[PDB]
RNA sequence: AACAAACUCCUAGCCCAAUACCGGACUAAUCUAUUGAAACAUAGAAGCAAUAAUGUUAAUAUGAGUAACAAGAAGCCUUUCUC
RNA sequence: CGAUGUUGGAUCAGGACACCCAAAUGGUGCAACCGCUAUUAAAGGUUCGUUUGUUCAACGAUUAAAGUCCUACGUGAUCUGAGUUCAGACCGGAGCAAUCCAGGUCGGUUUCUAUCUAUUAUAAAUUUCUCCCAGUACGAAAGGACAAGAGAAAUGGGACCAACCUCACAAACGCGUCUCAGAGAUAAUUAAUGAUUUAAUCUUAACCUAAUUAACUCAUAAUAAAUCCAGCCCUAGAACAGGGCACA
């Protein structure tokens, strides 16, 4: 079907700037307890996360370099530590995974 | 004292009032005498309604129209009164109501014979 | 354009010729030039009639300008602070004697629509109507279906 | 009507829904924490739960082993699931794996993503939502209510 | 175009506005319009309706006089006419000429 | 102020979770949960279908007078089956906490002539209903949203296979030439089944006592669990059912005696029974 | 009775409707001959005036942020899975 | 004529009554049953097939009946193209020919993304067929009732999965199951009382009356507690909305 008048400006603003169509508030936003940046209140924050999965990356890259195969998969469980520590008597019979950096504030020992 | 409206002629029985609901089939066509039965102040109402004119104040101005169907009004609206504009037609009384001063007064006509009945 | 223009009631400012009449024109200055044929009707104006009108009116200040202008202009200032510009150019004699008293006899105000041809101030000589000035009263000011 | 519908649309079917879930449940197998988009990782949950169920029945059931065949199709992980996964869950009967919402991805797509994750797992830990400490003003004012009512008894 | 139309319907307008407003300030007296202007025309008053209408607006005791004057020309020439006489003439029935 | 929106589970910490979480009258109708559909089956040998009404958590809420209601009949509130308390309203909690009851799910309005009246606040039971009476049903029918004319109305459609282009389940034409418009009263697609509906004159053939569940007869309105407003039936023909029935309301408490457990219409084949044969 | 015109009086005047065709008085904007020099006068010339040709060129609107377009998955990032 | 796209059907139907059925009556050369006419009433219906492109028409089986029309002889920005109404081609005929046909046959492109108006669900049933009435009333017999009362169905409206069936999702669905209503009011037509016209006479004479179709309204039923709403679920949903998240 082909338009029979033009839309005037008048008629164009009513629907372009009604309140259904316009960007809605939004009231969630909170302050991150650790880093002090921005996050939604039912999502994780994004600089964590970033620390998190920056950190994760390093860590399945330096086990990749471990092992040399695709096809390779750990028969038993995996531990990582980083300088100045040792595996424990409990943590013995599992892989290690060593780090050069120091162990971060957020992660533990456990 | 809306109930007690009166209709010069067979109004009553002839007069139609007919509205549609605007769905197929929706054409009502109610006797006046059914429409004063069942709401009395619609008479009325219509009447001041079609002969008020057309423009856009006439919503407002029925805005300002009270009908009450018998002698029950507020105590706010009855304070608000001032003054009663007399009725525009004169009330005709039946034959109770004439004092038999009235009645004597009158003169008879005519002389009816004794030997008829009545 | 009443609807496109704007409106003003019918004043008098100052309530001019009540007490006594001010005539409420200030000065006129004269634009013209001596050399262009476009300011001949002012030239004979400023020969003729300008000192005669000086003498008729002694309220009013009048100044000349011969000055290498092309369109010869007259300006009128009055009491009420209201200047107003026009062209005398290329007009008879006749046509600027007509002019100029046209504008000594103006009050200055703005020459717009006006709303209604009269003013009054105090126009409700013995009384205006309101809707209880010919309702009579009844005994005790009682309401129709009020008991007492 | 999609009344009583507990399974969503994805892929190109029914048999793409089947493998794009199975990619994704071979992936968190080998990885321990994977993150796509909200609806994937939802209905993959399900999976990766009742996968741990099927490894407990043990390494000598045949329907487990043929189960974890088709599920695992990265051949090393079936030692893997039966040596690693089952073995360090025991106890608990259903709480396998943890879900969180991550923020949108920052590719133009603006897609709602979620992490998943077993329990356990050797990775540094997720920036969890953390409940307020019971010194805060309200759990102390509860605390006190949960004090009188443990005097009243 | 409309603007000169409706200079030429601004007098009718007004004079129907001058009209509704004698005809209630007349209504108000219990004495009709046209009655009202014919037996004021009879007492050789001519005052047209515009200033009938500010008269009737701003003068209250001036229009009730000039509404008397009005019910009794009426009064009076129904007397008259009821009379069939010509000896009878009234007060406000006599008609002044010119001087 | 933009102020932040808040829950109840906001600022709550793991161990104060659990520490929160620790002869023209006219009668009563219930609320009730409408559980499930059952055979049953008629001493003459047919068969019957009866819909469970369960009654878990019903009772008065307030009661409107004759004058400031309808002017003809006063209105009595009845409540639902219970919720919580954190994610209702401060009003509404209010009004309960005044009442003194815990949060409802739905409410309803009943019209109760003035001799019927029920005192705010008290619980009603399945042996309001007697075995052997006829009862009105009004529930939100199965709400099937934006469905098509086919569906919705019950159109035939346009065949498929001889030559029909883009038409099988369209309604085809709507109006007529020439009034120029549509009529409001067309049939066109739109929202289906979202709608408050009552089915009329359903049979009552067992009420059972400790769970309060009613069998009606038929098909009640709406999907399984839902909330179901029960009364008595508005049918001409059964309007003068209402004196051998226990009529204040049902008071258990009154009666000092136990009801049996199970109570029957005379009609019904009782799963202990004879196995009934013929002669 | 009344209310009711482009009719007719009243007070001023610049003192009586119009299509095709015909007549007349002025005039917007340029160039030139002489004036003029805060932009004009008297004349001589014309590419001498656009609310309209499904007009031409250019830019914008409306239809419309509508119709319509695309990159298989994870990860250690180019290594493995599903077709 | 700088386009108002044309027959039949498919879907959806709005309206009129000059009514086909259903309902209330009057006259009959009306004994009863079949009938023929005349008045009132349009809330609801008015079938399935063969041939033909058909509207019509013939025929087979039915039904309470298979109504007459208007609606751009409704409806192609919803559809179909068989025929008409292009270009190809035959047969009969006319014309020397090209060509011609309210003369027949085969085949023959049916576009649109909706700008504006308009519109996008409240109910409060209807009709048949059996048993009795009784082979009673009425009749010379053949024949053969009306009204009242019990039941079943079907149609239409509103709904729903305990079982059957579709069913490899917990759901949807019919081919399956449940429910369906009181009062007033009337038009035509019969009567009761009684004047003008002291007889009578249903009254565009009053007063009170009844017997009475369909509509149409109203009893009655539904909705009918204002401001917590981040996230998660849903038998709730295009979006927005709506219901749950203390038991466990
Ligand atoms: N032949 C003729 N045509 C006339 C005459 N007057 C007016 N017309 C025609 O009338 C039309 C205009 O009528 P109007 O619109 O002026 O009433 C034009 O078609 C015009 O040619 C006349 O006198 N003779
Ligand atoms: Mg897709
Ligand atoms: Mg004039
Ligand atoms: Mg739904
Ligand atoms: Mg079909
Ligand atoms: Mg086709
Ligand atoms: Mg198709
Ligand atoms: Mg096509
Ligand atoms: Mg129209
Ligand atoms: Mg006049
Ligand atoms: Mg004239
Ligand atoms: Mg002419
Ligand atoms: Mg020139
Ligand atoms: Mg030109
Ligand atoms: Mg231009
Ligand atoms: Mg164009
Ligand atoms: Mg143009
Ligand atoms: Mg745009
Ligand atoms: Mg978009
Ligand atoms: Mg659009
Ligand atoms: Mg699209
Ligand atoms: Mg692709
Ligand atoms: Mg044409
Ligand atoms: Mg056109
Ligand atoms: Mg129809
Ligand atoms: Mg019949
Ligand atoms: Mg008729
Ligand atoms: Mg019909
Ligand atoms: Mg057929
Ligand atoms: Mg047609
Ligand atoms: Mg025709
Ligand atoms: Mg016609
Ligand atoms: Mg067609
Ligand atoms: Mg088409
Ligand atoms: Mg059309
Ligand atoms: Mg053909
Ligand atoms: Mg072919
Ligand atoms: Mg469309
Ligand atoms: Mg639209
Ligand atoms: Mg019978
Ligand atoms: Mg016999
Ligand atoms: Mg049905
Ligand atoms: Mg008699
Ligand atoms: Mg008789
Ligand atoms: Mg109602
Ligand atoms: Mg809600
Ligand atoms: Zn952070």
């Amino acid at each position: 079907a082909a338009p029979k008048n033009r839309r005037s400006i008048e008629v164009n603003r009513c629907r372009r700037r009604n309140p259904q169509k316009l960007i809605k508030v939004k009231n969630n936003i909170d302050v991150c307890p650790e880093c002090g940046h921005l996050k939604q209140k039912h999502i994780l924050c994004g600089y964590c996360y970033e620390k998190v999965r920056k950190e994760t990356a390093e860590i399945r890259r330096q086990m990749g370099k471990q092992e040399g195969g695709p096809f390779r998969a750990p028969t038993t469980e995996t531990v990582v530590l980083y300088s100045g520590e040792t595996p424990s008597e409990q943590d013995q019979g599992k892989r290690i995974i060593e780090r050069e950096r120091k162990r971060p504030s957020w992660f533990t020992q456990n | 004292n809306t109930r007690h409206i009166a209709f010069s002629g067979n109004k009553w029985e002839q007069k139609v009032y007919s509205s549609h609901t605007g769905y197929p089939g929706g054409f009502r066509q109610v006797t006046a005498a059914q429409l004063h039965q069942k709401d009395p102040v619609a008479i009325v109402k219509l009447a001041i309604y079609g002969m008020l004119p057309k423009n856009l104040h006439r919503r407002t101005m029925m805005q300002r129209l009270h009908l009450f169907p018998d002698e029950d009004i507020p105590e706010d609206i009855l304070k608000n009164l001032v003054e009663e504009l007399p009725q525009p037609r004169k009330v005709p009384r039946r034959l109770d109501e004439y004092t038999q001063e009235e009645i004597e007064a009158f003169p008879r006509v005519w002389s009816p014979p004794e030997d008829y009945r009545l | 354009t009443a609807r496109g223009t704007a409106s003003r009631f019918l004043t008098s400012v100052l309530h001019n010729g009540l007490g006594r009449y001010v005539q409420q024109l200030q000065r006129l200055s004269f634009s013209l030039s001596r050399d262009a044929p476009s300011s001949r009707g002012a030239r004979e104006f400023v020969e003729r009639e300008v000192t005669d009108f000086a003498r008729r009116n002694p309220g009013v200040v009048i100044y000349v300008n011969p000055r290498p202008c092309c369109v010869p202009r007259v300006v009128a200032e009055y009491l009420n602070g209201a200047v107003r510009e026009e062209s005398i150019h290329c007009k008879s004699v006749e046509e600027i004697a007509a002019l100029v008293q046209k504008l000594a006899d103006q009050s200055g105000l703005d020459v717009i629509r006006i709303r209604k041809p009269f003013h009054t101030d105090s126009p409700s000589i013995q009384g205006q109507w309101h809707p209880f000035t010919n309702k009579p009263t009844t005994l005790g000011g009682l309401r129709p279906r009020e008991v007492q | 009507i999609s009344h009583g519908r507990v399974f969503r649309r994805l892929g190109l079917g029914p048999e793409s829904r089947i493998h794009l879930l199975q990619n994704l449940l071979t992936g968190l197998v080998r990885h321990e924490r994977i993150e796509a988009s909200w609806a994937r990782v939802d209905e993959l949950r399900g999976y990766a739960e009742k996968l741990i169920d099927y490894g407990k029945l043990g390494d000598t059931n045949e329907r487990a082993m043929r189960m974890a065949d088709f599920w695992l199709t990265e051949k090393d992980l079936i030692p893997k699931l039966f040596q690693v996964l089952a073995p360090r869950f025991q106890g608990q009967n259903g709480g396998y794996t943890r879900m969180l919402q991550i923020p949108n991805r920052n590719e133009q797509d603006r897609a709602k993503m979620a992490v998943i994750e077993y329990k356990g797992n050797c990775l540094p830990p997720l920036p969890l939502p953390r409940r307020d400490s019971n010194l805060t003003l309200l759990n102390q004012l509860l605390q006190g209510l949960r004090q009188d009512q443990e005097a009243s008894s | 175009v409309k603007c000169t139309r409706a200079r030429r319907l601004k007098k009718r307008s007004l004079r129907t506005l001058w009209i509704n407003r004698i005809t209630a300030a007349s209504q108000e007296h219990g004495l009709k319009y046209p009655a009202f202007i014919i037996n004021l025309i009879k007492c050789q008053v001519e005052l047209n309706r515009k200033v009938l209408a500010d008269l009737a607006i701003y003068e209250p005791k001036t229009f009730k006089s000039l509404a008397a004057l009005a019910k009794r020309r009426r009064e009076e020439g129904f007397a008259a006419a009821l009379g069939d006489g010509k000896e009878p003439d009234g007060i406000f029935s006599r008609v002044v000429q010119h001087r | 102020h933009g102020k932040s929106v808040t829950w109840w589970d906001e600022h709550l910490s793991e161990e104060n979770v659990p520490f929160v979480k620790q002869p023209g009258s006219s009668r009563v109708g219930l609320i009730a949960l409408k559980l499930g559909m059952m055979p049953l089956w008629t001493k003459d040998g047919q068969k019957h279908v009866v819909t469970l009404l369960q009654v878990q958590d019903c009772h008065v809420l307030k009661y409107t007078p004759k004058e400031n209601h309808n002017g003809r009949m006063a209105a009595l509130t009845v409540g639902g089956k219970t919720v919580s308390h954190f994610h209702k309203s401060a009003s509404i909690l209010e009004f309960y906490q005044e009442l003194g009851l815990p949060p409802k799910q739905k409410v309803k309005i009943f019209n109760v002539t003035e001799n019927a009246v029920i005192k705010p606040g008290t619980p009603l039971y399945a042996a309001h209903f007697r075995p052997g009476q006829y009862v009105d049903v009004t529930a939100k029918t199965i709400g099937k949203g934006f469905q098509g004319v086919m569906r919705r109305w019950g159109f035939k459609g346009q065949p498929a296979t001889h030559g029909q282009t883009k038409t099988h389940r369209r309604p085809g034409a709507i109006s007529t030439g020439d009034v120029a418009r549509v009529w409001p009263g067309t049939k066109m697609p739109g929202q289906l089944g979202n709608i408050d509906r009552t089915a009329f004159g359903l049979k009552v053939w067992r009420i059972n006592t400790k769970h309060n569940i009613i069998y009606v007869n038929g098909s009640v309105p709406g999907h399984k669990n839902c909330l179901v407003k029960i009364k008595d039936s508005k049918l001409p023909a059964y309007k003068d059912f209402c004196k051998n029935l226990p009529f204040p309301t049902y008071f258990p408490d009154g009666d000092e005696e136990a009801l049996p457990e199970d109570l029957y219409d005379e009609n019904v084949c009782q799963p202990g029974a004879p196995s009934i044969t013929f002669t």
